[PDB]
């Protein structure tokens, strides 16, 4: 289970969860498959940190294999909406949605550990029904793909054409390669 | 602390106070006045949400929760304020200028300030969250800094005849001494 | 797990969950498929906030992909007969019931995010058995179907013909399209 | 996860759940299929509120889709037995047993939201085995049907013939129509 | 979920769960199928209340649909052993075992709501094995039925022959019929 | 759900679970299928009460339908080891292991309610595999069978031939006949 | 549910669960199949006790049916590493890696109850795949077997040949028989 | 159930779970199959300890059968990044990504217990789809394979070719053999 930790506050000793203690230091953890509930929890954490000190910059660690895109967009819009820069430090693994949030971090603050692995892929979805119903759902998936590619280009800085051809099939970009592609500014070796 | 409040209950009802020294005091003729600053803190407090929400709280609401109803029962009357007026704040500049001008009278100095400048200076100093607390500091800062350099040796030593007026482009007061 | 946060109250530091603190600031979170259970939690928050201060306004975030009509309808009726204007914000996605609660907020207070994707379609359900029961069940879904389009037209302001024709089949409306459709405005980032 | 709400007291701040805090305001919630354990919980809340203030009227929301009839009687009998007048507020779907609780509400205090759905139907149950055993269970369900129909006419005021006809087959009734049938007094104004 | 409740005490406010709050008032709740675990909790409550005041009567609400007969004996024996009279109130329905515990209350303290139901039927059990083993189990279940009919007759006051005929097959007794049959003294309407 | 109870000690007011409160009074509850973890809990409760007051006598309420044999011996070994007399009460039912623990109580302190039931059966187990492995395991059950009969004879006081003869097949014993058999000392109807 | 107990101290009253109270007295319960998770709890408890008193003797109540051999070695290594003499007691059954930890106790402190049964057998494991991989995994189990025989020989004192022949097949050893073999020094019946 | 251990301080006594108490002593536990969630706790623990005392060394006990490759890299990257030297102890078992973290420890502060065993093999994975996608996914396994050997060769100090051939198939290395291989500096017989 989660291990309790002690903070030597001036008033007195207090017991906090390991995640809660780190949250007080503007540190959020994105762990596991992306989902509405976990993402909503991250959104709540961001708003709490914003009110405490909007001048300070939030930190976020992306170690996830990806998931639902709808929930992930709530974090993307929230990251840009809030004034604090949401630093992104990919640890271990990043997926299409995880990498999308990794690039969403403020310029100059995105990071990726040396042995971290990033992957980007086109949105995957399916629908079953009448031929007409398949068409409308297909349009949204294509629109999401187009919109996501446009957003990636803005943060990454690569041309839309380059991202589209690269994102058509799974592309595994290591941490050094990510800097070249532009997903991340630099690797985290010294603060 | 709650114990501090407990002591107040004794004087309101008993009208006497007992301490370690054992000396008895008379509270028959004493008067008591208090001040609540909790409302001011909530006005500037930020809201944890995507969009900040206006909170036009009233003075009555704070005392209901922060203070036990027992105190309100013994309380005789509660007063409330919102803001004085827009014009009075302009007048506050004039009232301070009266005392400031009285100071110049001791030095045998005369100074005039533009009516428009007086209004803008009042607005700059006055704030809703801080009220008139910083107004005193800004009044002196406007003229004490420039006047100090030349009062030691200059026209201010004999009559002054100072003229003060703001600049539209720079919104900065200008000082000219004509003795 | 829900992280605990410390609030510097006048009396002293208080440790409670993250959602509870946001609930203190009149922030209600709607997430996941709507059901009779989570509906009461949302309604309970609205009733409690109303008693605390009905003058203030409540906020509601929508990140649901659908849900039951009866469960979601309970929140709609709640937001109507309460003085606090319940602001509605779409986070990530909306659906037939999510969008209904999104457009149910007070005119002007309802907002939406830029990359949010909304969807609205008629309620889908079915009943099997004797022909008599299917007739009564089928006639009921038609009556309630018109009610959703009727209430939706009141908030949006569009003609019922547009809503029923559009709602007959799934319609994905992005943030700019929603503004043109009249369902919700855009978030004031400034 | 149920959220917690801080309460203001002169001695010191206290923390209670959203449901528990509402209980202090004489608000009892009902949701989900009626069950023996769920019913005893509502019964416990009613008894506790009665001792606190037997004069102050109780409020009971209903968003259940129906359940066992036996457990529902425990709630009905308690409501009639307790002196406080329960104000039944139909916030959502109300099935045969769910609707029965609404009628049990004290006259003049029953309420139903405008978009709420209240459907009534005869008790549904079955048994399989020897013919002799089936006869006992068959007679029992018919007797139970009469009791529910008889008590329905008491609160609603309609004749037994009328109650039998509407309840013989599945019936779906809207909020305004409920006032005509006498199931509910009137919809909430605000 | 169990809602909490607050009570006023001289030193400070006391917070108790709804079920425990009722325990202070000698109100026990018997809900659900009978079992060795839930029954152990019921007897535990009975023994606790006896020490507090062995004179005040206990109130055991009955809304159970029936259960194992072994666990019922623990509650039945406990009820008779303790000095305090146990008041049994039938809420909703009382099956064979629930009815047995219902009638087991002290004479004059047995009640049934006007809309409650009461079902009674011979014990139900089955054993699959060799003929020699089935012989022992068949005798035991029959002996158990003998012990229940004799005890039901004692509390109800009906003859053993009458109970055997009525208990041979399932029978549902309404609230007024229970008073005539002798299961309870009267309906709970005034007090 | 577990109801809370108030003790109101001289030092102050304390709150304990119903089971924990009874444990303070030396009342231990044995319920459900015997198992290593539940048996470990019972052993822990016996050791704790031993150190609190070894002069006093511990009480055990058995309402178990039988379970693992090895777990039961752990409880039995701790009853004879500790100086306090572990009184045993049969609430509802006692199976082979439940009865072995019931009869294991000290003389003059074993009781059973009038409507209680008892059952004694030979150990049952099975093994599959090579014939050689079955031979080793077969002797183990027989050695254990002799061990249970040897211990039951000491507590009951009957001849080893009678215990094994009667325990060959499942035998049910009511409350009065059990006292004649030596399993229980006397009924707890009144003192 | 686990009961809670009150520890009387001059400073005040402390509430502890039944298991934690026993841990204060250097009593650790090894119950259930050995696993990596449960072993850490036993290992963490041993290390905590060492700091509190690195000279007092620790006690371990072994009532497990055996399990993962490698996880058990984590406990065996810690037993000999720490200066305290880890006494071992056998409650109920003891099997492969349960008995290995029972005999790993310090000389003169290993004990067994009169009815406690010990079982010893060679490690059982299986792997499927390529023939080359099977040889590698097969050689490991054979190597581990020798380590088990070598380690058991030191504690028991018997030659490897005796243990090797006896451990080939499952061997059940009662308390008196186990003492002769050398697993435990004596029984706890009288001390 | 994790037990609660009392810690005495000059300020007062604070009750902490067994794992939290050891965390206060810079003792992290890596138990079970490696995963993103359990790795997040290990990563979070290292950061907290580093801040409390960046000079003091951190100990990471390792009893794991292996797991996800990417999740472990988060832990590995955090060990080299922080200033504290992360000692590693192999209790019970170490496998792929469990042993990699063992050797990843600071030089001169890596140990293995005398009866511990460690295994190493190449990453195991698979994918199903079109041949084009299988090529890129397959190429990634080689990239991590080559990268992993480069890190192991760096810590162990052995030639890259030696690790490549050895890693190809499973290799079970005992504690003494690990020292010769270079995974650990010595055996932890005592400090």
């Amino acid at each position: 289970l989660v291990p309790m930790v002690i903070e030597q506050t001036s008033r007195g000793e207090r017991s906090f969860d390991i995640y809660s203690r780190l949250l007080k230091e503007r540190v959020i953890f994105l762990t596991g498959q992306v989902e509405d509930h976990m993402a909503n929890l991250i959104v709540a954490q961001m708003l709490f940190l914003e009110a405490e000190n909007p001048e300070k910059d939030i930190y976020l660690y992306i170690n996830s294999p990806g998931g639902v895109i709808t929930a992930g967009m709530s974090i993307y819009d929230t990251m840009q909406f809030i004034k604090p820069d949401v630093s992104t430090i990919c640890m271990g693994q990043a997926a299409s949605m995880g990498a999308f949030l990794l690039t969403a971090g403020a310029k100059g603050k995105r990071f990726c550990l040396p042995n971290s692995r990033v992957m980007i892929h086109q949105p995957l979805g399916g629908y079953q029904g009448q031929a007409t119903d398949i068409e409308i759902h297909a349009r949204e998936i294509l629109k999401v793909k187009g919109r996501m590619n446009e957003l990636m280009a803005l943060h990454t800085g690569q041309s839309l054409e380059q991202i589209e051809r690269d994102t058509e099939r799974d592309r595994f970009l290591s941490a050094p390669e990510a800097v070249e592609y532009g997903l991340v500014d630099s690797i985290l070796t010294h603060r | 602390h709650p114990d501090v409040f407990n002591i107040l209950l004794q004087v309101m009802d008993n009208g006497t106070l007992t301490d370690n020294n054992g000396r008895k005091a008379d509270f028959r003729n004493v008067v008591l006045v208090m001040t609540t600053n909790a409302g001011v803190r909530e006005t500037e407090r930020k809201s944890i949400g995507l969009i900040h929400q206006d909170n036009s709280t009233d003075a009555m609401e704070e005392i209901k929760k922060i203070f036990t109803p027992e105190f309100r029962n013994r309380l005789d009357n509660i007063i409330w304020f919102d803001h004085l007026s827009t014009d009075v704040i302009h007048q506050v500049v004039d009232k301070f200028i009266v005392e400031l001008q009285v100071q110049l009278d001791q030095k045998g100095v005369s100074l005039e300030v533009s009516q428009e400048a007086r209004n803008w200076l009042a607005e700059k100093g006055y704030d809703r969250a801080m009220g008139a607390r910083p107004m005193a500091r800004v009044i002196q800062d406007n003229l004490k800094k420039p006047l100090a350099n030349e009062l030691l040796f200059g026209s201010l030593v004999d009559g002054g005849q100072v003229t003060v007026a703001l600049d539209k482009e720079k919104n900065e007061l200008t000082y000219g001494f004509q003795s």
